[PDB]
RNA sequence: GUCAGCAUCAGUUUUCGGGGGCGGAAAAAGAAUAAGGGAAGGUGGCUGUUUAUAGCCCUUGUUGUAAUACGUCCACUGGGGACUGAGGACUGCGGCUUGCCAAGGAUGCUGACAUAAUGGU
RNA sequence: CUGCCGAAGUUUCCGGAUAGCAGAAACUCAGAUCAGUUUUAUGUGUAAAAUGAGAGUUUCUAGUGGGCCAUUUUUGGUAAGCAGAACUGGCGAUGCGGGAUGAACCGAACGUGAGGUUAAGGUGCCGGAAUGUACGCUC
């Protein structure tokens, strides 16, 4: 048994058998979608741009 | 390349202390882990504030606000010697506060054979008036009729020509 | 007279080798031309041959030749390693290789 | 990015050093080279620098039958020559080979006048060496140490001047017929959108 | 026949909802975070985010002419070659290891990546005191399945965020057997990562330097 | 050399040159 | 499965080349300072268990049978079984006559003879 | 992890001393 | 001297992902610098080091520090395009792009183009 | 029997790209377009001045959920090259659907040559 | 002839017995103990968490009992060298890459091979690898 080692990452086959949830997995979501808040307090940015 | 870091600690709040000073100082290093501790060996070395006792609290890469402008920078420095005590004040002109610190590592390696760590930042402003502008060549760059000509013009072995090498 | 030469030509440097040790299973090419890794790589795979000449008439012959395959690319100036079937003997430092173009994959 | 059978490289304005590693390197790469005009070479520092360097270079010289001890020669070529074979595994048999693979000569004897020579734009002097910096000429400096040729090689190259001018002159005068004729022809212009 | 094979699906199923569990709660770890720290910069306010409890060593420095002060703590962390790679639990009775051991190994803080390429490439477990090569579910259920690890994924999530059972299964997984770096060290190695070396602590750079290993 | 004098040197004048910077 | 040798040079005794007296045969160099075998750079190799060859292949010829000593024809008779696994080799001092018969009986029972043609 | 307040506690900018 | 670096001085890119495009000095940095703008949209504002540029005789009005639609609106102004396209110098290099460009095909048809044109060589005796 | 060429795979590896998430000052810029401020290395004008017959700098609004760089991730993807083929009926873990499969280690399609190719000494 | 295991390189008492290192035989021990290691606690020493490893003893029988080099502390110093300890290292039983060459320098520790990638050191030529890139100094 295991004759040979084979790379899940390399092998669609092996790495089915090792997780059975690559399946499924939706790696891409698109969250920033919505209007983007640019969140930056102003005395954050004074004490970014201090000096 | 360097990045300019924007770097906040303080020691760990106890009894003594519940609410211990802030401090942050605006240093240049490769990555965030070398400014941090850079930053610790600061605080050491200027408020004797232990890297142990102590903890960071914010970190912040800080761009160029106008890297599309030319200006002149004025640096302080706390250079190190055979005996150890010297300061400068050295003027580059370039677009990026990063590259006049850039500029001023090379300079001084070159020069007096200087290292990271025998280089200390002390301050870096912009000078933005040719008035308070001091070194010559600072001024003959500022100059409002400033034009020269390109000096150091300088596989394919065996060119079957003679080389231009003018206009 | 010039409808032939389907070939690139080539110099047989050296072996692969360090300051003191030689591996000649595996020889330094220099196809002309090339002139960086990144150009190194269109010649990848292809098949270099050493065409020389012996005395008798073998197959009714005089001319034969040692094939070989392009392997992969050996510094920043466009040199590329060789296998060759028969490793090349070391009288052929300096002389001719023929890279054909084949197996091509333009 | 490519090789002849046998390259004819013109000296003048090269440097000693930069110009006899790339020939020693051609010379292991199996070509033939031919280094004309070597008296015509430059070497950096300034020319009693280099005259003292070959000055202390006569001092090497055995006890015994100095006829046994390093022998000095102050031709411009061989002192090309000597520089290049430095660059060479010259005590085996591949460095032997590479040396007989090459050809020095002072000045340009006939059968290579009449050759195109090439140049090496890693070994000019022009752009070697920062402007103003002090440098030698080979020429001047064999002929101080002992060379006796200066003057008719000055002599010969001149007359070799003049012959090879008028047969330029003649060049470009079928050059300019050739040109007039080149845009006669409305074929030129009918499909030169291949950029020729 | 008929009950292993329904036994077998089930636990494929049950297997499979933990790993899509272990992915959301990574996911929102990550993503909370940067809630957090948005909120501070938003209020002007600092947040500090939490201390790492899980390192990543890697001994960069050979067996030969090492003091045996050294040489011993190596010997317990299971680095006795170069270019090996553990696990360890970053606390602060480690903190003093790594602090002695500076010159010899390199070590930081391994994202979600580098542990699940390391232990789906590299990744062998101590069976019966053998090397043998995690190629299924089957070989961590019947050497972890007292402590409920049944997957690659259920290891994978106990040393990532640093379980109950993280001695356990460290001390399963032999140590990763990582290669020279693709693209070779910096130009001199052992002097401090710091100062332009490639030793002693760095941080979130130990991902690139893995990468390069694998 | 080209001046007078070698600047290559002896092996143990180089050790004990390491040895008179140390002390 | 092909047979492949992990060295084909014989492993010669030291200086055996540079002596009459002493002989090719090997012979482990018990001196102190012998740096053949202390293993300098450029000295000759020396036998190691790291050169044994595959146990499958081992003591198979290039054919990939294994040469078996044959005196007579009831030895041949010994080699029906394994006619695809050991090849005939007659004895050196067998004569004529017997070389013949051998052969023969080899030939009709289907065992490879290695050196048929002799005598 | 845990939050810091900076409300009372503004940030006091340092740089060395010679 | 022909070549100068000054502002309003219009250069050729020679190193750099931008080899062969046009852009202005608009302003100097140092011995060793410029800041550079293009009208191209595909080539943005950006300082270069002088040894990345090759100085073009055709020099522009231009005030210092322009912003890059000034620089545009001054270069459609002048007509800095197609007036480097007037030199001989611009020429050979768009022909040698268009030479680089070229297929098999088109290369045999070159091959039949001279040898069409070098059927005259006919000249007055 | 020897030696070659190609394809589809497996293991190790190297080298180019393409697309898409997420992150930072939710990049900094920048462009376009509205306020106000300042001036110059002072333009038109008249050495001195404040956008006019050049323009520049600073702040704010806007176009904005701007782009891009960068970090990071994809159980996203497209190629080129090299080395290797150990094991020998069937079991196993899986995938697609009794069957089929890249899923416990290479097979298939062809050639050339035997007066030579390979391997030797 | 091949294979495996493999030291001591010196205490402590009168040439030695002893111990130490290496093996063998026979026992018990896995809800157990160890450790050239780090934390925690009590006042550098003592005591109880981390990590690693199965951990113990009894018998008996080989070999070893030198030195060299270097670091640090320290004792005096002295024309200047150096001299006296301690300290753990390196060599010693050990080839290999680099340092042009090398007992002591930088890497690295070894079955036979293929491929890939590096260390130290390097990329003008001898010599495998950029007559690379950027900024300065020097005649």
């Amino acid at each position: 048994a295991h004759v040979q080692k084979k790379n899940p990452l390399k092998n669609k086959a092996v790495l089915s058998r090792l997780n059975p949830y690559a399946k499924a997995y939706k790696a891409n979501v698109k969250i920033n979608s919505e209007k983007t808040p640019k969140a930056a307090g102003e005395k954050f940015l004074s004490v970014l741009h201090e000096n | 390349a360097l990045k300019e870091y924007q770097v906040v600690g303080r020691k760990v709040p106890t009894e003594h202390e519940p609410v211990p000073k802030l401090f942050r100082m605006r240093l240049f290093a490769p990555n965030e882990s070398v400014a941090k501790s850079r930053y610790w060996y600061f605080l050491k070395m200027i408020n004797k504030v232990k890297k142990a006792t102590g903890e960071i609290v914010a970190i912040n890469e800080i761009s160029e606000p106008k890297p599309l402008k030319a200006k002149v920078f004025g640096i302080w420095i706390r250079y190190d010697s055979r005996s150890g005590t010297h300061n400068m004040y050295k003027e580059f002109r370039d677009t990026t506060r990063v590259g006049a610190v850039e500029a001023m590592y090379a300079d001084m390696a070159a020069r007096h054979r200087a290292r990271f760590r025998s280089i200390r930042i002390l301050k870096v402003v912009e000078v933005e008036k040719k008035e308070d502008v001091r070194r010559n060549y600072v001024k003959q760059l500022l100059n409002p009729h400033l034009k020269f000509p390109l000096p150091h013009r300088r596989k394919k072995v065996f060119a079957p020509h003679r080389p231009s090498t003018f206009y | 007279a010039q409808g032939h030469r389907l070939y690139v030509k080539a110099k047989h440097l050296s072996f692969q080798r360090s300051k003191h040790v030689i591996h000649p299973g595996t020889s330094i090419v220099k196809i002309e031309g090339c002139d960086s890794k990144e150009e190194a790589q269109f010649y990848l795979g292809k098949r270099v041959c050493y065409v020389y000449k012996s005395s008798k008439a073998v197959r009714g012959s005089k001319i034969r030749v040692i094939w070989g395959t392009i392997a992969r690319p050996h510094g920043n100036s466009g040199a590329v390693r060789a296998r060759f079937v028969h490793n090349l003997p070391a009288k052929t430092f300096g002389s001719s290789l023929r890279v054909m173009l084949y197996p091509s994959n333009i | 990015s490519e090789f002849q059978k046998v390259v004819v490289i013109d000296a003048k304005g090269h440097l000693l050093g930069r110009l006899a590693s790339v020939v020693a390197k051609q010379l292991l790469g199996g070509q033939k080279v031919v280094v004309v005009r070597c008296e015509e070479l430059n070497i950096s520092g300034h020319f009693f620098r280099n005259k003292l360097k070959y000055l202390a270079y006569l001092r090497k010289a055995c006890r015994y039958n100095p006829s046994r001890g390093a022998f000095h020669f102050r031709a411009p070529s061989r002192i090309f020559q000597k520089a290049v074979r430095g660059m060479l595994p010259h005590k085996t048999a591949r460095g032997q080979a590479a040396l007989e693979h090459l050809q020095a000569v002072e000045g340009i004897p006939p059968p290579f006048d009449k050759q195109k020579r090439v140049v090496v734009p890693a070994a000019l002097r022009v752009l070697r060496l920062k402007p103003g910096r002090k440098y030698c000429t080979v020429g001047r400096l064999s002929s101080e140490v002992g060379w006796k040729y200066n003057d008719i090689v000055a002599k010969l190259e001149e007359r070799r001047k003049v012959k090879s001018a008028a047969f330029y002159q003649a060049k470009l005068a079928k050059q300019k017929k050739i040109a007039s004729a080149k845009e006669a022809s409305p074929v030129n212009q009918k499909l030169s959108q291949f950029g020729y | 026949a008929a009950e292993k094979k329904s036994a077998r699906q089930k636990k494929r199923e049950l297997i499979a909802k933990r790993a899509e569990a272990y992915e959301a709660e990574y996911r929102a770890a990550e993503r909370e975070q940067i809630e957090l720290a948005r909120k501070a910069r938003a209020e002007g306010n600092y947040f500090v985010p939490h201390e790492p409890k899980l390192i990543f060593v890697v001994r960069i420095r050979g067996i030969n002419n090492i003091p045996p002060k050294a040489r011993k703590i190596m010997q317990l962390l299971r680095l006795l070659q170069i270019n090996n790679g553990i696990f360890v639990k970053f606390n602060k009775a480690i903190k003093e290891m790594l602090q002695v051991v500076e010159p010899y190994v390199t070590y930081g803080i391994p994202n979600h990546k580098t542990v699940r390429e390391l232990i789906y490439k590299r990744g062998f477990g101590k069976v019966n005191k053998q090397r043998i090569p995690l190629s299924d579910n089957a070989i961590i259920e019947a050497a972890l399945g007292k402590y409920s690890i049944l997957s690659v994924e259920d290891l994978i999530h106990e040393i990532y965020t640093v379980g109950p059972n993280f001695k356990q299964a460290a001390n399963f997984l032999w140590p990763f057997k990582l290669s020279s770096p693709l693209g070779g060290w910096r130009e001199r190695k052992f002097k401090h990562f710091i100062e332009g070396g490639d030793a002693g602590k760095r941080d979130e750079h130990i991902n690139g330097l893995v990468q390069k290993m694998l | 050399s080209l001046k007078k004098k070698s600047k290559r040197r002896t092996t143990r004048l180089r050790s004990r040159i390491e040895k008179k910077a140390a002390e | 499965v092909n047979i492949i040798k992990k060295r084909t040079k014989p492993f010669k005794r030291h200086q055996s080349d540079r002596f009459k007296r002493v002989g090719e045969s090997w012979r482990k160099p018990r001196g102190i300072d012998s740096c053949v075998r202390r293993r300098f750079r450029g000295t000759i190799s020396m036998p190691k268990i790291g050169y044994g060859n595959n146990k499958k292949t081992r003591y198979c010829m290039p054919n990939g049978l294994k040469a078996f000593l044959v005196r007579n024809v009831s030895d041949v008779e010994l080699l029906l079984m394994h006619n695809k696994t050991y090849a005939a080799e007659i004895a050196g001092n067998v004569s004529a006559r017997k070389r013949v018969e051998i052969v023969e009986k080899a030939r009709a029972l289907g065992v490879k003879v290695t050196n048929a043609g002799a005598k | 992890a845990h939050f810091v307040s900076t409300e009372n506690n503004e940030p006091v900018t340092l740089h060395p001393v010679a | 001297f022909k070549r100068y670096v000054e502002v309003g001085r219009v250069v050729l890119v020679t190193k750099g992902e931008y080899t062969g495009k046009l852009a202005v000095i608009v302003d100097i940095v140092d011995h060793k610098r410029a800041l550079i703008d293009s009208p191209c949209s595909e080539f943005p504002r950006q300082v270069i080091r002088y040894g990345s540029v090759v100085l073009t005789h055709i020099v522009m009005k231009l005030p210092r520090g322009a912003r890059s639609g000034i620089v545009a609106k001054k270069w459609k102004a002048q007509d800095v395009c197609n007036k480097w396209a007037s030199s001989a110098w611009a020429k050979k290099l768009e022909a040698k792009k268009v030479r680089s460009q070229l297929n098999d095909f088109d290369r045999f048809a070159v091959m039949r183009l001279k040898k069409q044109r070098r059927e005259q060589v006919n000249v007055a005796v």
